[PDB]
This record gives structure tokens, C-alpha cells and sequence, in this order.
């Protein structure tokens, strides 16, 4: 399947507070592997799952060096912002990055990402060539001529087709029991009169692995999206995900509807309904 | 394991 | 300019009266990051842990905060977030069909 490597950079400037503070977390599809906080005391690199433990302390030690740089860059980021937009220094802002590779099932680089966000907007993303910028604005303008003229993008061009898809591939290997394994749905369905007009009816899916799911209720074959409530997929707390699809139905009614779930986890997508 | 950007913005 | 949370409160497993089980807060969409989130028991704050800040494909922070708990009949447990995009503070009763 498509898996992932993605570090996500969060910096946060607090005037009067001190320095920006750094925040990082590095991600295989949906399973957290890593984190670091500049606000630790001697900040390092800490493995936040398993299989990531079986690394060398230099393993970390890589890590660490490699989040402290970003933390340096990311409070001189902050403050050149400041002076692009000509904001005064008492409102605190933010600087986000978000990077990775994904592989195909062929095993080779399918696609590449490094993005930035200022204040939660587009601020510049590498284009898919890895060679041009998109920059959303005239601030960001400045950034695409200095990292064009300095050819800044040939170094993410190196990580990404070096090694970024080689630590994947490792990341997936040491990690095959979990990263590797699809958890399927559990689903049920729930029954919770509400009035002598409507009875909600509620399927379930609890303890997948990975996310990405499809819940949907069908009326005698008819799909019911549009007057259906769907809640965001949300984490269990496990490292398993979970949903449901709710409708409300005329009591009775109930073996009109069923419910439907797909995941790569199922053999067969489940159809299931009341009782 | 991760890469921090040459240059600032 | 901010983006306000959404907040769903949940237990990990189905709730049975007396099982121990673990309490949910997931709230996302939000900007900027600073967010307080806390789990009451009875309105009262409830010692907890918050998961590492990430973020989705729309720049938008996610959080998860969690507790032990044991449901009982007795007990009103809910979350509480308070970020700049609201006026006050919102709180979200945990129910155990949700």
C-alpha cells in the first residue's frame, strides 16, 4: 500500500515569555514514532512507539541535533516574518512545517512534500518537480526568490530521494507486526428511541488500524449520506481508530436499513443492521 | 529521521 | 482569524457501570495552538494526560487529552475547552451513546 514518513514542526513565539518555543513529532502512516520539545530540560529526540527503540542511541542523538537546528531556524523564521508582514512585537505567532515522502507499492519515491504555514495560512510549498516554490503571497515571494537564488530545494531533493524513502522503508520493516498489519472494524449497531416518530439508529466501528474507513447507511439500496450524522474519524487512545453513522428512522422501520463498512482491514466489506 | 531547512524564510 | 474546536468526549471502551475505562477528550480544527483542555469529574478537574502536538493537511492542531475513569449512575464527567476563537469556555458532557 502507499505508507508515509511525515515530521510535522510546530514554533510558537511568546513575546515577553522568552524564545520561541519548538515543537516536533514525526509520524509512519498514522502511528506517532517520535516527538521533541525545545521546553524539555536537554530536549532529545524520545521514541514514542515500539518499534523505534531499536535504534542506537545515535539513532536519537541524530535526531536531536537535526530538531535542535530547527528550533534555531524556526526563531530567526519568526522574527524575519515579523519584520515581512511589519507586525509589532507584543502578538505571539506561528511557523508550521509539514514534510515527508510517500512510497508506492513499487517501493520507490511516488511523491515528495515540504510545506509552510504562517498564523495556520499557505505560506510556501515545494511544487511536486522538487525544483519550484509556491508561494502564497508577497511575503512569501521574498522566500521563493532567496531559496530559488540560493537553490535551496536541490538539499530537500537530496533528503527526499535519499533518505527519506531509505528510513521509511526501515521504519516499515522494524515495525511490520503493527504498520504492516491492518486492524479491521469491529461494528454494531445501537438502537436509541427518541420519540413515537423517530428511533436513531447508530452503526459503530471501533478498534481499526489504520484511519481511512467508509461508514455509510443505505435505505432499502438508497445511500443516506446527505441526512445522515457522521462523526470525525478520533483515536481510541490504543493506537486503533474510531467512528459511527447515525440515522434517525420511523420505529418499525428499522430492517429498511443497513449499514456499510469498508476497510482494508475486512476481507469483505461488512453489511450489518438492528439486531 | 528528519532534516532541518539550509536558510530561514 | 482563529479556527474554533471541534470536541467530541468519549470512553475508549463501551461503558458499564463500575468496569474501569478511559475518559476522552479529542478536540481539532483549532488556530492558534494554545488551548487549555481539562476532564471534570462533577465539575471538578481530573488529573490527565495530552498527547504530543500535531496537526492535519489544513494546518489545523489536534489533541488528544485522556483520564481512568469508572462510570457510574452518580457521576457527570465532561470537557472543558477554552481557546480565543470562543467568549468562554465550552464544556461537553460525556454520554456514553456518543
Amino acid at each position: 500500500g502507499p505508507h508515509s514518513l511525515r515530521y510535522f514542526y510546530t514554533s510558537v513565539s511568546r513575546p515577553g515569555r522568552g524564545e520561541p518555543r519548538f515543537l516536533a513529532v514525526g509520524y509512519v502512516d498514522d502511528t506517532q514514532f517520535v516527538r521533541f520539545d525545545s521546553d524539555a530540560p536537554n530536549p532529545k529526540a524520545e521514541p514514542r512507539a515500539p518499534w523505534v527503540e531499536q535504534e542506537d542511541p545515535e539513532y536519537f542523538h541524530r535526531s536531536t541535533r537535526i530538531f535542535k537546528g530547527a528550533a534555531q531556524i524556526d526563531r530567526g523564521n519568526l522574527q524575519t516574518l515579523r519584520g515581512y508582514y511589519n507586525q509589532s512585537e507584543d502578538g505571539s505567532h506561528t511557523i508550521q512545517r509539514m514534510f515527508g515522502c510517500d512510497l508506492g507499492p513499487d517501493g520507490r519515491l511516488l511523491r515528495g512534500y515540504n510545506q509552510y504555514a504562517y498564523d495556520g495560512a499557505d505560506y510556501i510549498a515545494l511544487n511536486e518537480d522538487l525544483t519550484s516554490w509556491t508561494a502564497a503571497d508577497m511575503a512569501a515571494q521574498i522566500t521563493k526568490r532567496k531559496w530559488e537564488a540560493a537553490g535551496d530545494a536541490e538539499h530537500y531533493r537530496s533528503y527526499l530521494e535519499g533518505l527519506c524513502v531509505k528510513w521509511l522503508q526501515i521504519y516499515l520493516d522494524k515495525g511490520k507486526e503493527t504498520l504492516q498489519r491492518a486492524d479491521p472494524p469491529k461494528a454494531h449497531v445501537t438502537h436509541h428511541p427518541v420519540s413515537a416518530r423517530e428511533v436513531t439508529l447508530r452503526c459503530w466501528a471501533l478498534g481499526f488500524y489504520p484511519a481511512d474507513i467508509s461508514l455509510t447507511w443505505q435505505r432499502d439500496g438508497e445511500d443516506q449520506t446527505q441526512d445522515m450524522e457522521l462523526v470525525e474519524t478520533r483515536p481510541a487512545g490504543d493506537g486503533t481508530f474510531q467512528k459511527w453513522a447515525a440515522v434517525g428512522v420511523p420505529p418499525g422501520e428499522e430492517q429498511r436499513y443497513t449499514c456499510h463498512v469498508q476497510h482494508e482491514g475486512l476481507p469483505e466489506p461488512l453489511t450489518l443492521k438492528w439486531e | 529521521t528528519p532534516q532541518s531547512a539550509p536558510h530561514g524564510v | 482569524e482563529p479556527r474554533t474546536p471541534k470536541i467530541q468526549v468519549y470512553s475508549r471502551h463501551p461503558a458499564e457501570n463500575g468496569k474501569p475505562n478511559y475518559l476522552n477528550c479529542y478536540v481539532y480544527g483549532f488556530h492558534p495552538p494554545q488551548i487549555e483542555i481539562d476532564l471534570l469529574k462533577n465539575g471538578q478537574k481530573m488529573k490527565t494526560e495530552q498527547s504530543d502536538l500535531s496537526f492535519s493537511k489544513d494546518w489545523s492542531f489536534y489533541l488528544l487529552v485522556h483520564t481512568d475513569f469508572t462510570p457510574s449512575t452518580v457521576d457527570e464527567y465532561s470537557c472543558r475547552v477554552n481557546h480565543s476563537s470562543l467568549a468562554a469556555p465550552h464544556m461537553v458532557k460525556w454520554d456514553r451513546n456518543n
